[PDB]
């Protein structure tokens, strides 16, 4: 409450089966400017008002296990312009494991899923990265 | 321009999961902060109010406080710009910031999502203070109270420890505690919340008669009013529902009558703020506010201001500890402290209860003589009764 | 103080080790020194051996909390003082012993009991009334134990390294005082 | 559609007490207007005097609402009754109110004056209830009516 | 007076609850170039003449605290095309915190909110930023 | 089935002599976003759904060898819009050397051959590499 | 622990040498101690001669099995409990004779045996039947054999550097308990 926060522990509802996430980015929220002057205003630069909102995609990032094939299982749920879409919940947590920043998304759906590079000389694990697209965000805290 | 402002109201909130028992109450430390548990917050029509008086709210570190525009006199006295010589009303939500607050306040375990609390300066209660809760019970004879009421009795307040089906004469020593004298918040303030529509039931519906209700509220007017017509194939006798709207009503304390009757009261709300805790009601109007409590003087054709200080306070909780293991423990029922009761070999807890505090003074030590950890505020275990009652209340803490 | 927060650490971890290792003979695990001096590493100090060994290896200053307000409110007046200085602290936990696999075994067990407890206050591990210290592990990677251990004298022994995140410091003295708004005239 | 015409013609005064009685139970008349066909007139229930359920569509929607929360809070049984949780349930159901907020359904200028959500222990919960093992949950919705009656009034221009 | 001053001491008024920001950049002026030749000059270069102003966005960032929720709380008052403006002070304290140099911005209001991103391997705190849109920017030194 | 998996122990079925590649890299899958608002929608963003998919072209890179001269070999067996079509299978083994995760590629024909290049400094061995272009993808793991 | 993985690379390793050189004596080939220590490297002890060392050299975290439940489902009851840190462990074989040719054909020998076994466990390699380790070579640069080495003393012997996967640490101790969802009222 008086101490400022860390950022890694954290989880993630997605309508999945397994957790245990590395990285998650893209949330965002923006508006756009719109400007306006007329010919016998005495200062000379602009005025300013708000317009259209905008919002972005969000990436996540795992490791990869043995058995578990569930980011194309929702890729591949896409027909001609259906598909299934889902409920997103993100929250932090502290110490006590109590969700204190929850980040809600509305309809989303996976536009993109890239799967580990392969090299002979590489002393790592193999990672899959999920990218998805939504029509809304909203953010609680306290 | 010249623009005088002057304290005219003082506002304080106490709770002893910080103060803790002081032998005799006076001001509050130094150190003092509920910032992060409490918050006032004024209505729409107190807003307005507020600015036809020209009045400035403020919060502050133990609560809030009001300023008012008054005028710099040669006698000591401070006259407002213009004389407040009407009745007027102000309100203010109470919201709760902290989470597992129900945990550490000894409030009412039983189920109610349709009640609020409510706090007034005309409860009278002025004894070492200016008590916005009602006047605590007294202690009598063959009475029903359950684990956790507090009441007065021999200049003291008494504490429940256990349900009692019939009282004693004299207090009985291992069902109560023995703290100072002091107010509190109790079940005497649990008020039932209502919305805008209600369904009320008229008993013995009669065809040949009219039913005029009406809204009475604290300054004793008239605020609402309708009519209803029992239909005239309706066998005489059987009660009958209606539907109601309060659609245009400000929050607030009210008595709904019918017929010079009082058939129910209730706090009216708006859900402008749906999730608050409590709502504190302010009044000025020189016939129902004592003069202890008041806030004007009226002499001369003018009005001067007399600053106060109201108080509300709130007890603290208390359970019994309970300590449980995950291998066996080697202390026996004669190298234990003497508070102590062995339940099993893994376990054992306190006799008596003990009160939550975040800076307890001294812990309890070991068979062994070592200092154990105090429980946490996550979670508490009631259990209850044969007959549905709640009959003891732990914390349980994990070595 | 910066021993208050160490002895703290200290007594709870042997607490717990002397708890679960009985057969230790109820001597002092756990000490605080530098490591550094040992004389089986090239110091002087012939008394570091058979222990767990605590050092505070560097201090940092929390960027988060600077630009704190320098003034309090209290009855209408104003208290200036100087804001605190709060600091992150990082411990080297060292086990030393003429038998290695004891070393082992103990680090083990200081690398079970930090993951048990998450918070160190006194009203939780009690063994000032003022401290809360929420500890985390540090992993490097060979560059930054070169680094470390060049700054250390440039000898291995089995090990573990902690930041402990909050510890605040200040004077117990006043700045100036003064007084608030009541009254405004314009024009 | 596929109607020559009904059995019996109803006028306005009939439907005066038709529509409104002073028991509530209300009778919906289908009339035939020139030009026109044959048509259904009126919408209410037999709960005519009641402000909440007097129309049809609303108890119908309703009905709808609460069955989809019913099916979208099914899954959580047998779960842990912790703040995890009641967050996941709170992200679905204001999620499927804002959808139905957004195509006309409820009133509001934006969805924080359509509808509210209130679970937890400091809303509709205490501790008693998390050892029972209830999940306690409230929503409210401002709903949408329609106008019944249209005055016309006529008069001569001055001049 | 005789020292140069350094760049770690601040404070910013914004009409927000909580104080403590850890930067602020983008408080800058500037003015557009005209050119002009006629075909006789002797000189084969152009003259340059002054013409409209320009301001820029100002970006803030500072670390998450429980409870706080204050930047989204100034985004979302946002309507078709009205939004809350607010006037902001920015000023710069020297060892005896007395502000020194001042810098007044008119009309702002938040046109982006970026939150942090979580990294199961980030050891560091979590920031949030802010970006803002203004109508005007005054300097005030001594 | 517990442990994540590492990146460094697979095999590749190119209908090809030899085996032992170094690295393989571009496996993907998308699908594109198609946008859509009415004037009257009392929101200001956009409704999104699914469109067309999109696949990526397959990298190879291997070691040189005397006598093995196969990915001229199939690059070379090109007519004027004609070419050898191949079915590829791509696997990662673990520990025991069982087929865990596989992707299987549909219609794949050579695009691009690129040899070594000499430096007479170069302490390194010489690596080749092919790109490959393919009508479908599919992923399975479990 | 630490020291049971170790003990079992032990003796596993022991066991194939000496089943392939029967000149040895049946003396003990693998020890384990710390290769700094040693007399000719300048250190002081002097019983570290004509050996294969076991050493540990560094310790990380898992990064993928972090953020892991902290509950369990048992009964219709919530167990609490902290989850485990999983760790990986670097260790590095050194061969230390007075007879520069034995080095070397000891560690071919260690680096054929790791050829042939790749995963270690008590059901495969007997000699705590909760251990499962699979290793891997690493091969460096000259810049790591300078970092590895000057945090070792400086100066080199025939080694080799292998790192085992997953070890799991945790303490014996819950948390708190809870109750599930069985009932729900809407409006």
């Amino acid at each position: 409450a008086e101490y400022p926060l860390p950022k890694f522990h954290f989880q993630v509802d997605w309508g999945g089966s397994r957790l245990g996430f590395t990285e998650v980015s893209g949330l965002d929220v923006e508006t756009e400017v719109i400007e306006y002057r007329e010919g016998n205003l005495p200062q000379y630069h602009k005025l300013k008002m708000p317009g259209m909102q905008k919002f972005s995609n969000i990436t996540m990032k795992r490791g990869t296990f043995q058995g578990d094939n569930d980011f194309y299982k929702w890729w591949n749920t896409v027909a001609l312009n259906t598909i299934e879409r889902r409920d997103l919940t993100i929250s932090l947590l502290n110490e006590k494991h109590e969700p204190v920043v929850v980040w809600k998304v509305n309809r989303a759906w996976p536009t993109k899923v890239q799967s580990t590079d392969l090299k002979g000389d590489g002393n790592e694990v193999a990672i899959e990265s999920i990218e998805v697209a939504h029509e809304g965000l909203t953010i609680q805290n306290g | 321009m010249k623009i005088l402002y002057k304290k005219i109201l003082n506002l304080e909130l106490w709770h002893d999961f910080y103060l803790g028992q002081p032998n005799t109450p006076g001001s509050l430390p130094n150190n003092y902060d509920i910032s992060r548990t409490l918050a006032l917050v004024p209505t729409q029509e107190c807003l307005r109010v507020l600015a036809n008086l020209r009045w400035v709210f403020r919060p502050q570190l133990y609560g809030a406080s009001l300023f008012a525009n008054v005028n710099a006199a040669p006698s000591g006295q401070f006259p407002t710009i213009f004389p407040i010589d009407r009745v007027y009303r102000l309100t203010f939500w109470l919201v709760v910031s902290d989470r597992y607050f129900a945990n550490f306040t000894n409030l009412s375990l039983i189920n109610s999502r349709n009640q609020i609390y409510y706090f007034s300066n005309l409860s009278g209660n002025e004894g070492h203070a200016l008590f916005l809760t009602q006047p605590l019970s007294a202690y009598t004879t063959n009475n029903e109270y359950q684990l956790g009421q507090l009441v007065t009795h021999a200049d003291k307040t008494l504490e429940s420890l256990t349900y009692q089906g019939n009282a004693t004469n004299i207090p009985n020593p291992s069902d109560w505690d023995s703290l100072p004298a002091s107010q509190y918040v109790s079940e005497l303030d649990h008020l039932p919340r209502q919305g805008t529509y209600r369904t009320q039931v008229i008993t013995n519906a009669n065809p040949d008669n009219t039913y005029n209700f009406t809204l009475v509220n604290t300054n004793e007017q008239e605020s609402w009013a309708i009519d209803v017509i029992v239909p005239d194939t309706h066998k005489s006798g059987e009660p009958f529902s209606t539907s109601l709207n309060f659609v245009g009503q400000t929050p607030g304390h009210y008595r709904l009558l019918e017929n010079d009757t009082q058939v129910a009261e209730f706090v009216l709300v708006d859900n402008s703020l749906p999730e608050a805790f409590a709502l504190v009601e302010v009044i000025l109007n020189p016939e129902l506010v004592p003069s202890a409590f008041s806030l004007l003087q009226a002499s001369a054709g003018q009005t001067f201001i007399q600053p106060k200080t109201y108080v509300i306070r709130f007890k603290n909780r208390a359970t019994r500890w309970r300590y449980r293991y995950e291998q066996p423990h080697g202390c026996s029922a004669a190298n234990l402290p003497s508070y102590f009761n062995l339940i099993d070999t893994h376990t054992y807890a306190t006799a008596r209860p003990i009160g939550l505090r975040q800076r307890p003074d001294s812990l309890l030590n070991d068979c062994q003589d070592r200092p154990l950890p105090a429980p946490s505020i996550t979670l508490i275990q009631p259990e209850t009764d044969g007959s549905q009652r709640i009959a003891r209340i732990f914390s349980d803490i994990y070595l | 103080m910066i021993s208050d927060a160490m002895r703290l650490i200290q007594v709870a971890l042997q607490r717990y080790i002397l708890e679960f290792e009985p057969e230790l003979g109820l001597s002092q695990v756990v000490i605080i020194e530098n490591i550094a001096m040992a004389e089986e590493l090239g110091g002087q100090n012939n008394q570091i051996n058979g222990h767990v060994v605590m050092s505070l290896v560097n201090l940092q200053e929390e960027t988060t909390l600077k630009n704190s307000p320098h003034y309090r409110l209290d009855n209408g007046r104003t208290i200036y003082q100087n804001p605190p200085v709060n600091l992150n602290l990082f411990i080297l936990f060292s086990a030393l012993h003429n038998q290695y696999e004891t070393s082992l075994r103990l680090l083990s067990r200081v690398v079970e009991f930090f993951q048990w407890q998450k918070e160190l206050s006194f009203t939780t591990t009690p063994g000032s009334r003022d401290l809360r210290i929420l500890p985390d592990l540090y992993s490097l990677t060979f560059e930054q134990l070169n680094h470390l251990w060049g700054a250390l004298g440039g000898k291995q022994v089995p090990f573990v390294l902690y930041r402990a995140r909050i510890l605040s410091l200040e004077a117990p003295k006043r700045q100036a005082e003064g007084s608030t708004i009541t009254e405004i005239y314009i024009n | 559609s596929s109607v020559i015409k009904p059995v019996l013609k109803i006028t306005n005064e009939q439907q005066n007490n038709l529509n409104v009685h002073p028991t509530g139970k209300s009778i919906n008349a289908i009339r035939a207007f020139t030009g026109k066909g044959t048509l259904i007139w009126g919408a209410r229930t037999l709960a005519g005097n009641d402000n909440e359920w007097r129309y049809v569509s609303v108890r119908r929607f309703f009905n709808m609402a609460e069955e989809s929360i019913k099916k979208g809070s099914e899954p959580f049984v047998f779960e842990p009754n912790d703040a995890n949780t009641w967050t996941k349930v709170k992200a679905m159901i204001e999620n499927f109110l804002t959808l139905q907020w957004r195509a006309g359904a409820l009133a509001g200028a934006k969805p924080e004056q359509a509808f509210y959500v209130k679970i937890g222990l400091n809303e509709t919960m205490t501790a008693l209830d998390i050892l029972e093992g209830r999940m306690i949950v409230e929503i409210g919705m401002a709903v949408v009516r329609p106008a019944e009656f249209i005055i016309l009034k006529f008069s001569h221009k001055m001049q």
